[PDB]
């Protein structure tokens, strides 16, 4: 069967360089086009370039910065990216071309995707701050606000993952720092508070920091 | 690489007929349309175009839902004398002011009888 | 240079009825229109391609219809797989290709009204220099709210972010967090900090405060 495997993608500084991959299978890679299609966070898709047999095209805002390559002897599609921008932070998918009758040209199958983020920010831990539990309305809400930390793989467990019920991790929203911020909130019976208590286990692999912040009323 | 053949040499049919005139490529990259034309000069007249344009007298042999179709072959319904020439399967590369002449097939002769 | 539009962008539909969207396209008239499956940590699935041929192992449910300008995707029965986003995309001419807007399908349920709280600021953050006050809304339907953030009767405008759940699989409801952002300074000089919430579930929008006495 048709698979599609990407590699290559980091996080990068600004005009920095990356090289992307996408290696072929369960097809003849030597007689179809090839494309890159890349979506950033919490939008849309966006066509990028596409390759045939040395005829290339761009994207418009593409067009000076990115080279696609093939090799027909590794069966591997390449996307060199150069003159990196902050905006072309995205997943980067690679897809098969495919065509019906006389037409040209619809994505069939495509690849995971690999995560390129182009950022100026430090490699960072982040720090976990307590959201100290009120009750509204016989049920009381607690959290952990977890801030300040780069890249934006960020784990989030409760009670070493005993909780699961009535828990919230949001998704990271990126600061003007240049450093992503998230909040995980689990909503608890207000007789529950004396009774159990309540550890956020905060775990960021780039950084290598693991951290356990318990959560009590004062 | 890629070749545009045109295997037939002649071919002819009576009037009110069909006649099949037909085309296959070796690949599908360089990505680009496939255009019949009739004659090699300058004024030449194209005879089938997938995107834009009505051909009415025309069909696709390769049919729909033909995926990754690389039979460029075509069918020219109700003939007349007036149609017969010599047709012209060429390959054209995707470009920018305007498309490009890339690859043309040999010829195939239609006559009227 | 062709661009596509996507109108419903987001659709609520009941499972087990029926979910139609369309998309628009300007200098297009044929049938060069391909549809798209994506679900959030996935990879984009093609359905249908040249209008109207659905692609081997998809469900007879998905079909589409359409030629020209105007084109249009139908589900007959939704399922709990359906609900994800739907691009549309043209390849009639392309130097670019182009991607429609995107058409999110959306299960719907009854209104809920949200759940507000209030947190302060952590001892430990306020030693670091830095004072977050986050305002949480739980459990609502539909998705849209409106937060205000107000010290001292003062409204603030560009100095706080929100978030929101994607929607919750057990209960079909959404969860936003505000989190305002202010100086240490700035949160000593204030007394009351407050999280005004606007959601239809509501009879009149909840204000959560706290005095900075604790």
């Amino acid at each position: 069967d048709v698979q599609l495997l990407e590699s290559g993608g980091g996080v990068v500084q600004p005009g920095g360089s990356l090289r992307l991959s996408c290696a072929a299978s369960g097809f003849s890679f030597s007689n179809f086009a090839m494309t890159w299609v890349r979506q950033a966070p919490g939008e849309g898709l966006e066509w990028v370039s596409t390759i045939g047999s040395g005829d290339t095209y761009y994207a418009d805002s593409v067009k000076g910065r990115f080279t696609i390559s093939r090799d027909n002897s590794k069966n591997t599609l390449y996307l060199q990216m150069n003159s990196l921008r902050a905006e072309d932070t995205a997943v980067y998918y690679c897809a098969k071309d495919s065509t019906v009758s006389w037409s040209g040209d619809f994505f069939d199958y495509w690849g995971q995707g690999t995560l390129v983020t182009v950022s100026s920010a430090s490699t960072k831990g982040p720090s976990v701050f307590p959201l100290a539990p009120s009750s509204k309305s016989g049920t009381a809400a607690l959290g952990c606000l977890v801030k300040d930390y780069f890249p934006e793989p960020v784990t989030v467990s409760w009670n070493s993952g005993a909780l699961t019920s009535g828990v919230h991790t949001f998704p990271a929203v990126l600061q003007s720092s240049g450093l992503y911020s998230l909040s995980s909130v689990v909503t608890v019976p207000s007789s529950s508070l004396g009774t159990q208590t309540y550890i956020c286990n905060v775990n960021h692999k780039p950084s290598n920091t693991k951290v356990d912040k318990k959560v009590e009323p004062k | 690489e890629l070749q545009v053949i045109q295997p037939d040499k002649s071919v002819l049919v009576a009037a009110g007929e069909t006649a099949t005139l037909r085309c296959t490529a070796t690949s599908l990259i360089p990505v680009g349309p496939i255009q019949w034309f009739r004659g090699a000069g300058p004024g030449r007249e194209l005879i089938y175009n997938q995107k834009e344009g009505h051909f009415p007298r025309v069909t696709t042999v390769s049919d729909l839902t033909k995926r990754n179709n690389m039979d460029f072959s075509i069918r020219i319904g109700a003939i007349t004398p007036a149609d017969a020439g010599t047709y012209y399967c060429v390959k054209f590369r995707k470009g920018s002011p305007d498309d490009v002449e890339f690859k043309s097939g040999a010829g195939t002769e239609l006559s009227v009888r | 240079e062709i661009v596509l539009t996507q109108s419903p962008a987001t659709l609520s539909v009941s499972p087990g009825e029926r979910a139609t969207f369309s998309c628009r396209a300007s200098q297009n008239v044929k049938n060069d229109l391909a549809w798209y499956q994506q679900r959030p940590g996935q990879a984009p699935r093609l359905l249908i391609y040249a209008a109207r041929i659905r692609e081997t192992g998809i469900p007879e449910r998905f079909s589409g219809s359409g030629s020209g300008t105007e084109f249009t995707l139908t589900i007959t029965s939704l399922q709990s797989e359906d609900f994800a986003v739907y691009y549309c995309q043209q390849y009639y001419d392309w130097p670019p290709f182009t991607f429609g807007g995107g058409t999110k399908v959306e299960i719907k349920r009854t209104v809920a009204a949200p759940s507000v709280f209030i947190f302060p600021p952590s001892d430990e953050q306020l030693k670091s220099g830095t004072a977050s006050v986050v305002c949480l809304l739980n459990n609502f339907y539909p998705r849209e709210a409106k937060v205000q953030w107000k010290v001292d009767n003062a409204l603030q405008s560009g100095n706080s972010q929100e978030s929101v759940t994607e929607q919750d699989s057990k209960d079909s409801t959404y969860s936003l967090s505000s989190t305002l952002t202010l100086s240490k300074a700035d949160y000593e000089k204030h007394k009351v900090y407050a999280c005004e919430v606007t959601h239809q579930g509501l009879s009149s929008p909840v204000t959560k405060s706290f005095n900075r006495g604790e």
